[PDB]
RNA sequence: ACCCGCAGAAGAAGCACCGGCUAACUCCGUGCCAGCAGCCGCGGUAAUACGGAGGGUGCAAGCGUUAAUCGGAAUUACUGGGCGUAAAGCGCACGCAGGCGGUUUGUUAAGUCAGAUGUGAAAUCCCCGGGCUCAACCUGGGAACUGCAUCUGAUACUGGC
RNA sequence: UAGCUAGUAGGUGGGGUAACGGCUCACCUAGGCGACGAUCCCUAGCUGGUCUGAGAGGAUGACCAGCCACACUGGAACUG
């Protein structure tokens, strides 16, 4: 550029690719969950993957991920929402959290346990 | 035209040896000569001459030991909408001493060694290998 | 006297048919751990045939490094098309400093004591030619009659 | 040393003091360099010397009046 | 205006004091403009036990600084 | 806690006796000596070779009994006051009082020259020390603890100071259980199993 | 505090990872399905990649996960970027305010630099040392805030005249 | 979002404050301000400082020191 430039402005920089406005800032919020439904995905590969409906308790309503192996949803039985990034699916940033209000764990498990949900003590 | 005295001189010099010569001359003045003053001081120059009394102009002789070159840089560095301007330590230390830095002071023009030894500072104008 | 390394292997990327090429490419260094380099580019089926087409080009070259205090003689510009580099000396009992890549050119010409800047491609079969053009940019005077330094 | 600056008058419509326009150098937000810049203030006067596009050199005060600091001394160029 | 007192060197429930010269005003953290020995009320049959800093106290002698009660009996627990 | 399980893998990865659970005459014990862990083998990919340093780096942490947190402020202060990395580490942690200990005599291993230390038994300049990252510096002198000296242990350890290399940096005897660390160990009068020229190529992550 | 007893090894070890980068791996179940990942990718009867299982890798009283913000992005180019084409030169010319302008001798000392005074606390990163078992906390001076004001100077260069 | 404007702009009296000044009650004239973004609208505690780094800045405002306002809210006054 030439040397008289860049005069009572700073530059612009780019967003470090936010993209969950129905949060609120927060780091995870409730949904009742209304519907379930399979959409294809990208790339080659003998597989689908399934999608989720979900009203929040903040007045929002958006599509979720889900997975874990497989699914337990039910309608209005009340779920968590946070990010997530995929990549699994084309057009989606949400993800369901295991273990939490109706979602389930993971059933038997002797490693990882940690991740995913895992079972309560007794017996 | 004449509309600035180093963005003249370097140039000059910097192509005349990309052409090979062994003398360039350019349009003179008391700024052009006080840098070639340094220049010869130095060793990179073997002669300099000042003739046309009322339109003056500089011829300068560059000093070859063998073959090809005697600048292995020749750059301004400094701006005439901001000038380096250098404290009495914070002279640079040019091609990390292989070259040498030219000031303007208020005893005259000089090599930072020249500055340094007589406690100076002042504004960079030429950065020399 | 003599030092000898291997910096990189690469198979060649071309879908032939059907399957791919069996070709590869590699890069060594030759010097002397004392102020001396080489480098050779080789192009060959399979790897034992193409580190030897790589060696047989490095024992076939060889350039002096400009050295002063034990560092290099000057800091110094060497360009080949994206690599932009920019070799310059560094300070006394020192060599880390040198790492990456850059530093298994100069384990082999034997001086750690030296800072390096790529400004684009760190590729290592085009900045290899890159750091040479800096070699043959070296200056060695051939001017002490006239100019200081040495 | 006294407190002082030197400017162009640019409007005598008021009725005791006048305007003036003063000029100062500032630096550019990243190359550095120095660029003028205006201030056109208030300045204090009850002589009635000077007009439009004259030059007048003032001192700054005690504070004069609301937002007046600043007097005038001497004329120092007449316009034409 | 200046006095005599004391200043905490830092040591969580370990009480050691530094001497110190202040005027005895505002906020007591801070403020001393010089220091003049260690109080250490801590010391037992050690070589180093309350110590003063006979060069640094040399202008606030006599009349030079205030005496306070915190330091009315510094001149017997020091060695003289 | 301290390491747990059998030591005696660390001398199969090697092929040779690296020091552990020694008694006596430290030789046989029907403990599989000399044998390599394993029958898969044998035939092994021959590293990146990267991992050379990292595996280098394993030796010395197995050795002088330090983690990777504590070997990265030991390479931080090794890249100091004149010399390379590599040799300055090497004699940094030669400087630790579990191994001064060990050198010393009072311990048949580092697990129990440390057992010294970390149940208050190690003495240095009249002082009682319980920290094995303390550091042993010139004409320091190390002892036993009076009413410890008599300890069946350490008279038990006296049986490999009359087998190993007598350290030409430090000096001890039994008939006080005193000794003192003379001087800085140099490279060209101390010679290791470890590889010097590796050791500095660190970091890298 | 600091030291000394009674009880008996008494109450005290996990977390992530095991296709590749990435150290650790093999044996069954499934058979392009179902499940898995940061990205590339895995899966049709020999799956180290899914479920199952023994061991192993790395960290350890912690280990993994994640949210925001920086950083690699010399991928907003002050340090340190481009405009024939891949993305950018106004349809074009004129011009108020702004930016920029030959040369020498006087003169001024604004800008620039020099000799000093005053200050930038506590700190920053760094060099050397101290009060307490180490350390915090507290230090006690260096290195330093390269600016801002005043005093006393220099006049080449830039600007004023 | 490009225009804003009768303490707005200069002047004359007498008050007020510890003190300069429309701070204040009343006159006499028609000026003054805006691209360094005035006006109009939204939103808001913040500097020294921190993390990263050759250096700098977007964002942040703990420490260790400063610093604007509030005590339901909208506001006022005395004592000092």
């Amino acid at each position: 550029a030439t040397v008289n430039q860049l005069v009572r402005k700073p530059r612009a920089r780019k967003v470090a690719k936010s993209n969950v406005p129905a949060l609120e800032a927060c780091p995870q919020k409730r949904g009742v969950c209304t519907r379930v439904y399979t959409t294809t995905p990208k790339k080659p590969n003998s597989a689908l993957r399934k999608v989720c409906r979900v009203r929040l308790t903040n007045g929002f309503e958006v599509t979720s991920y889900i997975g874990g192996e497989g699914h337990n949803l039910q309608e209005h039985s009340v779920i968590l929402i946070r990010g997530g990034r995929v990549k699994d699916l084309p057009g989606v940033r949400y993800h369901t959290v295991r273990g939490a209000l109706d979602c389930s764990g993971v059933k038997d498990r002797k490693q990882a346990r940690s991740k995913y949900g895992v079972k309560r003590p007794k017996a | 035209s004449m509309q600035d005295p180093i963005a003249d001189m370097l140039t000059r010099i910097r192509n005349g040896q990309a052409a090979n010569k062994a003398a360039v001359t350019m349009p003179s003045s008391k700024l052009k000569v006080a840098i070639a003053n340094v220049l010869k001081e130095e060793g990179f120059i073997e002669d300099f001459k000042v003739e046309g009394d009322t339109k003056p102009e500089l011829e300068l002789t560059l000093k070859y030991f063998q073959g090809k070159a005697v600048v292995e840089s020749i750059q301004r560095v400094s701006r005439p909408g901001l000038r380096i301007y250098k404290r009495k330590d914070e002279l640079p230390k040019v091609m990390a001493g292989l070259g040498i830095a030219v000031v303007s002071t208020s005893k005259g023009v000089m090599t930072d060694r020249a500055a340094r030894q007589a406690g100076l500072g002042g504004e960079i104008i030429c950065y020399v290998a | 006297e003599l030092q000898e390394k291997l910096i990189a292997v690469n198979r060649v990327s071309k879908t032939v048919k059907g399957g791919r090429i069996f070709s590869f490419t590699a890069l060594t260094v030759v010097g002397d751990g004392n102020g001396r380099v080489g480098f050779g580019y080789g192009k060959a089926r399979e790897v034992p045939a193409a580190i030897q087409k790589a060696m047989e080009k490095a024992r076939r070259n060889m350039i002096n490094v400009a050295l002063n205090n034990g560092t290099l003689q000057h800091p110094v510009k060497g360009v080949h098309t994206g690599s932009r580099v920019f070799m310059q000396p560094a300070s006394e009992g020192t060599g880390i400093i040198a790492g990456g890549a850059m530093r298994a050119v100069l384990e082999v010409a034997g001086v750690h004591n030296v800072l390096a800047k790529a400004y684009g491609s760190t590729n290592p079969i085009n900045v290899v030619r890159a750091t040479i053009d800096g070699l043959e940019n070296m200056n060695s005077p051939e001017m002490v009659a006239a100019k200081r330094g040495k | 040393k006294i407190r002082t600056l030197q400017g162009r008058v640019v409007s005598d419509k008021m009725e005791k003091s006048i305007v003036v326009a003063i000029e100062r150098f500032v630096k550019h937000p990243i190359y550095g360099k120095f660029i003028k810049r205006t201030t056109k203030l208030h300045v204090h006067d009850e002589n009635n010397e000077c007009g439009i596009g004259d030059v007048v050199e003032i001192r700054e005060c005690r504070p004069l009046s609301k937002t007046k600091s600043w007097t005038l001394v001497r004329v120092v160029e007449k316009a034409v | 205006m200046v006095t005599i007192r004391l200043a905490r060197h830092g040591a969580k429930k370990r009480p050691f004091y530094q001497v110190v010269v202040a005027d005895s005003r505002n906020a007591r953290n801070g403020r001393f403009i010089e220091r003049v020995g260690f109080f250490n009320p801590i010391a037992s049959e050690k070589e180093e036990g309350t110590r003063l800093d006979l060069d640094r106290i040399a202008h606030w002698v006599g009349q030079g600084a205030t005496i306070s009660d915190r330091v009315a009996a510094l001149i017997k627990e020091v060695n003289k | 806690a301290r390491y747990l399980g059998p030591k005696l893998k660390l001398s199969r990865r090697e092929g040779t006796d690296l020091f552990l659970k020694s008694g006596v005459r430290a030789i046989d014990t029907k403990c599989k000596i000399e044998q390599a862990p394993g029958q898969h083998g044998a035939r092994k990919p021959r590293l990146s070779d990267y991992g050379v340093q990292l595996r280098e780096k394993q030796k010395v942490r197995r050795i002088y009994g330090v983690l990777e947190r504590q070997f990265r402020n030991y390479y931080k202060e090794a890249a100091r006051l004149k010399g390379n990395t590599g040799e300055n580490l090497l004699a940094l942690l030669e400087g630790r009082l579990d191994n001064v200990v060990y050198r010393m005599g009072f311990g048949a291993t580092r697990a129990e020259a440390r057992q010294l230390v970390s149940h208050k038994a190690i003495m240095v300049n009249g002082r009682v020390v319980n920290i094995a990252s303390y550091q042993v510096s010139p004409n320091d002198v190390v002892s036993i603890r009076e009413k410890a000296k008599k300890q069946s242990r350490v008279k038990a350890a006296l049986e490999l100071a009359e087998q190993r290399e007598k350290p030409t940096w430090l000096e001890v005897d039994a008939g006080k259980m005193e000794g003192t660390f003379k001087r800085k160990p140099e490279r060209s009068d101390l010679s290791a199993d470890i590889n010097e020229h590796l050791i500095v190529e660190l970091y890298s992550k």
